[PDB]
RNA sequence: UUAAUUGGAUUCAACGCCGGGAACCUCACCGGGGGCGACGGCAGGAUGAAGGCCAGGCUGAAGGUCUUGCCGGACGCGCCGAGAGGAGGUGCAUGGCCGCCGUCAGCUCGUACCGUGAGGCGUCCACUUAAGUGUGGUAACGAGCGAGACCCGCGCCCCCAGUUGCCAGUCCCUCCCGCUCGGGAGGAGGCACUCUGGGGGGACUGCCGGCGAUAAGCCGGAGGAAGGGGCGGGCGACGGUAGGUCAGUAUGCCCCGAAACCCCCGGGCUACACGCGCGCUACAAUGGGCGGGACAAUGGGACCCGACCUCGAAAGGGGAAGGGAAUCCCCUAAACCCGCCCUCAGUUCGGAUCGCGGGCUGCAACUCGCCCGCGUGAAGCUGGAAUCCCUAGUACCCGCGUGUCAUCAUCGCGC
């Protein structure tokens, strides 16, 4: 009964494995990271400003 | 005929001009006929995002580039030119797959 | 001479006129009643307009080669007006182009190769150059030009 | 916004002082000279250095 | 796919520094990095303190090679434990360093000063020592102390500056300090040398 | 207004903002049921469970609970400390982040000098710059951040190398046609142009003349593919606004602890006499409809791109090649012109608005998806004071694609 439902579609299904919000999660070829979140880890993944 | 078709891919330009260098000292050195390094259509991962933190503010984006760059190495079947590209020192961030075509 | 020296338009209609007079092409009972395109917002007006997409389709079989249904309505698409939201971009009906491609392909002027395509049978590409030849004749003597 | 920086009127005077023979009228000329006797590795900043100094040897047989 | 690789291993190398920071504040995580052969993952990691990494009959960092291997899903975890050769040139490190003396109640303005004259000690350039939040009273202030050459602007300070940023936990708050370390070695774009 | 339209935010700098994702979830809102409580202290203990388990009934639901009767073998919870958690709260209690004064043109340091001092110059003045950009005088001289420099991409040329590109030339082979001139297409084989990308040059107030102190730098000129911050950006220092963000991350402080905990579901977050902002479209003869044709491009694709065979109007179904990226697909762009039709009308504009019947997705969309076709056709037929912003590949205007993502955005992004 202390179970969540298991959902593959909708919101409730994606969490950001940084933070854990539900909410901005960017999936261009498997990131799962919040939006705001990929700021402190920008230029650990090799991404560079132009 | 056979040949054997190396692609390599990195971020950083030099490595991959490194490993480049390396496979056709290797393949003159061995004396095998090797097609020049062809460097391929580099991709792009474009990704933008607000750079506001909260709903405050006015709308400012920022955009981030990766450039991932790849090149063909098409040379002929050769087993001691074969058994010198795996003794090669990459560096880590270079990919190398080495296949085989009729 | 070929197709590719002679406008569109004008062997379009040199293949409707030429094909409205075989008898394997024919509309079905249903085309009278049912708009070229999903996009199209009215009927079509001429009752001619079956053999003219029969007379485009082909001329398509002649140019890519291997055709399919998806493409030709993707091609046949058009710009439609959804009312308050803006006008979008979609495609065409599929079964008035496959039923042009069976009658076609009953007409042995093109042929199916299963898995890539409809493609055009060497009997469908003379009847297309010589209908375009003839054109060719027909705008050199207009236009001297086209001797060159 | 003409106005060449100050570390490139800096440099050229000393690059004319000590090698004024080695400098001409000409641009491609002191830019490759220029491009030999620095360590520039911007373009630009040498073609900067190389117009600077061709205005500078101009001077030097005007008065 | 390439594309769902490269930020795939990408990703996983950057958890685990995210991870091992957590674990290693009391040993100066300095940096990591990682190799991939067959025989597996060959983690490479400079801590200022290697023996504090070790502990104890090598206890700690066996326990750390079964959470990798476990949390993460590596092939074979294989630990190396090395020392940064100046960490007074490392920008994180002394920030790290910064953080510990206030969280044992060093007094700021002395810390701050006491680390700037180390750094500059060790062969260093450039210092940069921004410190916020509740210093002097129950309001919040920064206050930054800068030593030497540095220029913060244009993409040779994002490429030849290293940054770090480190937050001191304490009864009254939460407080942060950035610490910008510009060495010697590097070279300004407008630096033109004569022979 | 409602039980609910959760909350944050207030003019510039909120108001297609958080929302780059309200059918359940998102949730932090309303109703209902159900169940958690770490570990110490005391008590029980095991003589059997703390968990499920029917026959059934009170529960929308389930050993939830209830009469019921068992296990599975073994520690469960009652109170004080005090937990784990909290989108429970305090953003003049903070860190960071974002916003604007603002990529602005400024802000600082050593000594010397003036001043009893709060403090002054340097940092002032003339010319000039996008810029404390530089120059002549100056009680000052040196020096730092900022802007500059720097980095990214773009167009002119060239080397290196090409399973991108072709009646470039094209013996040989294949197909079709012709006026026999040749036309077009593939293989053979080649690497030719762009192309993809490893480098370098060119281009730089370079020169003519004038202006300007002859300086800085400016104007006009020519030559050069491109010229006197080459084009657009990254890079916005010192403080201020006690701006917003503890409803995300670290977190000051306080508060609940069968709750201020957690789980499940019905609804709400979409509710309207309404005010305001922003995007989309409708306010035709440029026009609506049939048919032809010149056309890209950013990127993406594995339960996916999905070509393609076939059936169904159709959304789609059965099969199905190729594809994890210059190899296959998304693939069509759109704008445009013409062969033709309609004849200045709230209509052949325009579809809202209803009801019908089909399609996709998902446990399910009436609150709460769209599309496919059918009778139906609103207002709108050029809109006051007043009113915001762009200035050359730019305004205007026109579309493609994709992020998030089954669907939802008329949105944002970027082509």
């Amino acid at each position: 009964y202390n179970k969540r439902k298991p959902r593959k579609f909708g919101k409730g299904a994606r969490r950001c494995i940084r933070c854990g919000q539900y909410g901005p999660i960017i999936r261009i070829q498997g990131l799962m990271l919040c939006r705001h979140c990929f700021r402190e880890v920008a230029p650990k993944l090799g991404f560079r400003k132009y | 005929m056979q040949k054997a078709r190396i692609k390599i891919a990195s971020t950083n330009v030099r490595s991959l001009d490194e490993v480049a260098n390396q496979i056709k000292q290797i393949a003159e050195r061995t004396g095998v006929r090797m097609s020049g390094p062809i460097p391929l259509p580099t991709k792009r991962i474009r990704i933008t995002t607000r750079k506001s933190p909260d709903g405050e503010g006015s709308a400012t984006f920022d955009r981030w580039e990766l450039r991932v760059h790849k090149r063909l190495i098409d040379i002929e079947a050769d087993e001691r030119a074969m058994r010198q590209i795996m003794r090669i020192r990459v560096p880590e961030d270079v990919t190398i797959e080495i296949e085989l075509i009729s | 001479a070929t197709v590719y020296d002679v406008p569109g338009d004008l062997l379009v209609e040199r293949v409707a006129q030429r094909l409205k007079e075989i008898p394997e092409i024919k509309p079905p009972e249903w085309a009278p009643f049912v708009k070229t395109g999903r996009h199209k917002e009215r009927l079509p007006e001429q009752e001619d307009w079956w053999y003219y997409r029969v007379a485009s389709i082909l001329r398509r079989v002649y140019l890519d080669g291997p055709v399919g249904i998806e493409r030709l309505r993707t091609y046949y698409g058009g710009r439609k007006n959804r009312g308050h939201a803006p006008e979008k971009f979609y495609k065409a009906g599929g079964s008035i182009i496959r039923k042009a491609l069976q009658q076609l392909e009953a007409a042995g002027f093109v042929e199916k190769v299963p898995g890539k395509g409809r493609v055009i049978t060497p009997k469908g590409r003379s009847f297309l150059d010589k209908i375009a030849t003839e054109l060719k004749k027909e705008l050199e003597e207009i236009i001297p030009e086209l001797k060159k | 916004g003409k106005i060449r920086q100050g570390f490139i009127k800096r440099v050229a005077r000393e690059l004319v002082n000590k090698y004024p023979n080695e400098f001409t009228t000409d641009f491609e000329h002191n830019k490759k000279k220029v491009q030999e006797l620095t360590n520039v590795t911007s373009k630009k900043i040498r073609n900067r250095i190389a117009g600077y100094v061709t205005k500078l040897v101009r001077m030097k047989m005007e008065g | 796919a390439i594309e769902r690789y490269f930020i795939r291993e990408a990703v996983r190398e950057m958890l685990i520094d995210e991870f091992l920071e957590k674990e290693l504040r009391r040993a100066g995580y300095g940096g990591l990095d990682i190799k991939k052969t067959p025989l597996g993952t060959k983690v490479i990691i400079f801590a200022a303190n290697p023996g504090y990494v070790i502990g104890r009959g090598g206890r700690r960092i066996r326990e750390l090679t079964r959470i990798l291997e476990k949390q993460f899903g590596l092939e074979n975890p294989q630990i190396e434990v090395e020392e940064i050769k100046n960490p007074y040139l490392n920008a994180k490190v002394q920030a790290v360093r910064l953080a510990q003396a206030l969280e044992r109640g060093i007094h700021f303005r002395r810390a701050a000063y006491a680390a700037l004259r180390a750094i500059m000690n060790n062969g260093a350039r450039g210092v940069e020592i921004r410190l916020s939040g509740k210093l002097t009273g129950e309001r919040a202030k920064s206050i930054r102390f800068y030593q030497g050459y540095l220029a913060k602007v244009g993409n040779p300070a994002e490429t030849l500056v290293s940054k770090g940023y480190a937050q001191a936990l304490l009864k009254l708050g939460v407080i942060g300090v950035k610490v910008a370390i510009m060495p010697p070695g590097a070279r300004l774009p407008d630096e033109i040398e004569i022979i």
